[PDB]
């Protein structure tokens, strides 16, 4: 079923034709306790 | 046998390490409360968040007296 | 020898 | 060469005779004793890692940024502030 | 049967000699250390045990 | 002649992931 659903189609096949060790603490800041996070 | 008190960490820290920085602190103030159950007006002072100053006193809820 | 060094361990 | 003794003898029980049987195995050198014995510190208990975005347990890890996530709008989330953070930086 | 926290050979002199494998089973119960006889470190490494395993041996 | 080659890959493809 997952191939059937999933093959490709003729015009994607014409149409064919920085990693780094971050800290989620780095990016995003901490929410206070009682708060719904945000990002 | 002495209580069972709660806590974090018991575990070990390294384990609950990412749960711990996830989160910060609400603020604790040494503010100064009004009690409405006193008559005088006087104000006696709580540890207390920021957000619950100037909220009235659960306490004073108790005061009725025998009719 | 032995025997003396057997209990001795045990 | 390394040798490996096992041993096995009458011993006379403590508080014919009362007696049982004992074990002593026996190595030769303390490399081999070493390799057949290492003494292995625990393993480490994980740390249970949760996602930034959501705060819900950590269910995958970004290969770029090396940051667990936990849906796919954390993972575009944390990838726009990845590419926001780099311009920042350079 | 438990969890493995331990593996320490028990040294000796012969009447390096070994008289003892002692192991330490954890459950959720509570842990347990067994004076093993030390002809057991063959199974041990056939089994391939460390630290932070569950294993089971039987009495018999 | 990618068009020729292209239909030719679809086909086979198509026959190979039709049958359960």
């Amino acid at each position: 079923e997952l191939l059937s659903k999933k093959k490709i189609p003729r015009k994607l096949m014409e149409e064919i034709s920085a990693a780094a060790k971050l800290k989620a603490s780095r990016l995003f800041q901490p929410v206070q306790y009682g708060q719904k996070p945000e990002g | 046998a002495p209580p069972l008190l709660p806590s974090d960490t018991g575990q070990g820290y390294r384990t609950v390490k990412a749960k711990l920085g996830s989160k910060k602190v609400r603020p604790w103030k040494w503010m100064p409360f009004t009690n409405p159950a006193r008559k005088d007006g006087a104000m006696f002072f709580h540890w207390r968040r920021a957000a619950e100053e100037g909220k009235d006193y659960p306490f004073a809820r108790f005061n009725k007296t025998v009719q | 020898a032995v025997m003396t060094a057997v209990r001795a361990w045990e | 060469g390394p040798i490996i003794t096992y041993h096995s003898v009458t011993v006379p029980l403590v508080g014919p005779p009362a007696r049982c049987s004992r074990t002593f195995i026996t190595f030769s050198d303390d490399a081999t004793f070493e390799e057949w014995f290492p003494q292995g510190r625990p393993p480490k208990v994980p740390v249970r890692e949760v996602c930034p975005v959501t705060h819900r347990p950590a269910l995958y890890r970004d290969p770029v940024t090396d940051i667990p996530y936990a849906t796919a709008r954390a993972f575009k989330i944390i990838r726009e502030a990845y590419k926001k953070y780099i311009t920042a930086h350079g | 049967e438990g969890e493995v926290t331990e593996l320490t050979p028990c040294e000796t002199e012969n009447p390096k000699t070994i008289s003892h494998v002692i192991i330490g089973l954890k459950t959720a119960k509570g842990t347990k250390q067994l004076k093993l006889d030390p002809s057991i470190f063959e199974s041990l490494q056939k089994e391939r045990v460390e630290a932070g395993d569950v294993i089971y041996i039987e009495a018999n | 002649l990618l068009k020729e080659r292209l239909d030719q890959i679809y086909l086979v493809n198509e026959r190979r992931c039709s049958q359960a």
